[PDB]
RNA sequence: GGGCCACGGAAACCGCGCGCGGUGAUCAAUGAGCCGCGUUCGCUCCCGUGGCCCACAA
RNA sequence: GAGCGUGCGGUUU
């Protein structure tokens, strides 16, 4: 699977995280594609990020991870591109996301951020 | 866009995986570029991570 | 699959004994990198979305060239092999854009063809076929013959049609796809179109991308990581390889760059099957491309002969300082 | 004289397209529409000016 | 100046 892709992800914790953008869009804020992502990093406003594992060509995303570190924000990836666009709300596939302002899926979130922690 | 091409074959098709070797196919045209290269720096760290350097 | 370049070309001998002076010139891969870029040509992969002329100015502003020319100019919407020749190699380009190309293409069809039929009409336009260059064009929009050196389809899916073209120099794509439309009555259009090779620049590991072409001068100038941009630049040499060569002697090659015409004696070795006139490559026996010329006389007469022309010189690309003055 | 090399043989604005920044869309988030700013390579002849050579390889 | 190469097309001077 692709190089900027950097740790393994149960489908458990894939699924959470689909289910905490459903979540955090109605009941919160979240950003929808790659440049609305990217932009919530830089700005230092994304709490959790949620990248595509099938995003081809990988440079569309591939600059996330790094950014992510640098600013010191939690990333997650999830199997396919079409469902974590459904679950952004779009009826088109979403390469990135990130969660803003959590809502009603505040302490998901903060689970999710703990156990990637000890996937990085 | 349409065309894609095999990883590892070579051969072009409009299939998700090659018709000769098998393989998951991926699109055949380069990724767009930017002069300004917003985030080069930060592509250029995962870069330089895959290639041992 | 073949073009008039892929010939196979025999080496001939004519003197056995010459040997070269490891201390004069530098063959390719012995270039310190400033001067492998003076000398350098980019087998460029050009994205969709800019011209062929905007991308080779971002690529002189981002390496710092004084000047960069590209071959045969790619549409904004195509992509794919794109020479791009740099500084003292810039004019190596008049060997690449008149030699044979490769395209694959996908052709949308406006009506329903069957796959037996579709194959058998696109079969017969291999050979010449009679084009004027459409309004966006850079050339005049005068009637023009054109080779159509094979097609071969690919896939079709139901009103798609992918298929690989080899053409001469300056045939229009667009419009080979409309006048198969006609043939077929239904219409057609071409959706998209990948250039794969321009004469001797194919898809291979030679083939390099913005990004890493950018990301590789940076590895160099900024890390002092000097191998992959080294990779990135082809010497410029390779412009060359689809052409007829003849070797030269050490005591050859100052003169040659100085303007002299090669005479026979100054021969070493030949490719088999050179005729008059012909544009041949003037090479040292390190392989170092010193000029480009004219063949005066036939293989075998440079081969029989102890005096005379072979090759008028005409471009000079080697510097005058590489090999000594001898004569 | 000839050959070769170099330099010159237009500039400044405009559009289409493409990009960046901003905002972010009733199936284009791998980026809609809108705003602001950016944005176009050489080669061959030929002619002009200058430079290097005149070299059958010894 | 005249041309070439799949991309340019205008308006002043
Ligand atoms: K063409």
């Amino acid at each position: 699977k692709p190089s900027y892709v950097k740790f393994e992800v149960p489908k458990e914790l894939a699924e959470k995280a689909l289910q905490a953008v459903e979540i955090a869009r109605d009941t919160g804020k979240i950003r929808k594609g790659t440049n609305e992502t990217t932009k919530a990093v830089e700005r230092g406003q994304a709490k959790l990020v949620i990248i595509a594992e099938d995003v081809d060509p990988e440079e569309i995303v591939a600059h996330l991870p790094p950014l992510c570190e640098e600013k010191e924000i939690p990333y997650i990836y999830v199997p396919s591109k079409k469902e974590l666009g459904a679950a952004a709300g779009i009826e088109v596939a979403a390469a990135s996301v990130a969660i803003i302002e959590p809502g009603k899926a505040r302490d998901l979130v903060e689970e999710i951020a703990m156990k990637v922690k000890e996937l990085m | 866009f349409r065309i894609r091409k095999c990883p590892k074959c070579g051969r072009y098709t409009l299939k998700e995986v090659c018709p000769v070797c098998g393989e998951k196919t991926k699109v055949a045209h380069p990724p767009r570029f930017s002069p300004e290269d917003p985030y080069g720096e930060y592509r250029r760290r995962w870069k330089r991570e895959v290639l041992g350097i | 699959r073949i073009l008039p370049a892929d010939i196979k070309r025999e080496v001939l001998i004519k003197d056995e004994n010459a040997e070269t002076n490891p201390d004069w010139g530098f063959p390719p891969e012995k270039r310190p990198i400033e001067m492998h870029i003076q000398f350098g040509v980019i087998n460029l992969d050009k994205p969709p979305g800019p011209t062929s002329h905007e991308v080779v100015a971002w690529i002189k502003k981002i390496l710092n060239l004084e000047k960069a020319g590209h071959g045969g100019t790619l549409d904004p919407k195509v992509s794919g092999v794109l020479p791009v020749a740099l500084e003292k190699a810039t004019r190596v380009v008049q060997a690449l854009l008149p030699a044979g190309k490769e395209y694959v293409a996908l052709m949308h069809l406006h009506g329903d063809v069957p796959e037996d039929k579709i194959i058998q009409v696109m079969k017969e336009f291999e050979g010449e076929i009679i084009q004027r260059p459409p309004l966006r064009s850079a050339v005049k929009r005068r009637l023009r013959t054109r080779k159509v050196y094979y097609i071969e389809v690919l896939e079709i899916e139901g009103r798609d049609v992918l298929f690989r073209v080899g053409v001469e120099a300056g045939t229009y794509i667009r419009s080979l796809i409309h006048h198969i439309g006609l043939a077929l009555g239904v219409g057609a259009h071409m959706s998209e179109l990948r250039r794969t090779r321009s004469g001797p620049f194919k898809e291979d590991e030679t083939l390099i991308t913005l990004h890493d072409l950018v990301d590789y001068y940076y590895f160099w100038k900024e890390d002092g990581i000097e191998e992959y941009f080294r990779k990135a630049i082809q010497p410029m040499e390779k412009a060359v390889e689809h052409l007829p060569k003849v070797w030269i002697k050490d005591s050859a090659v100052a003169a040659v760059t100085h303007g002299a015409d090669l005479a026979v004696p100054g021969i070493a070795k030949l490719h088999a099957g050179i005729k008059r006139g012909d544009l041949v490559a003037i090479m040292t026996l390190k392989d170092e491309l010193v000029a480009l010329g004219k063949a005066m006389m036939t293989s075998q007469e440079m081969l029989e002969k102890t005096k005379g022309i072979a090759v008028d010189v005409e471009k000079v690309f080697m510097p005058r300082d590489w090999y000594p003055k001898l004569w």
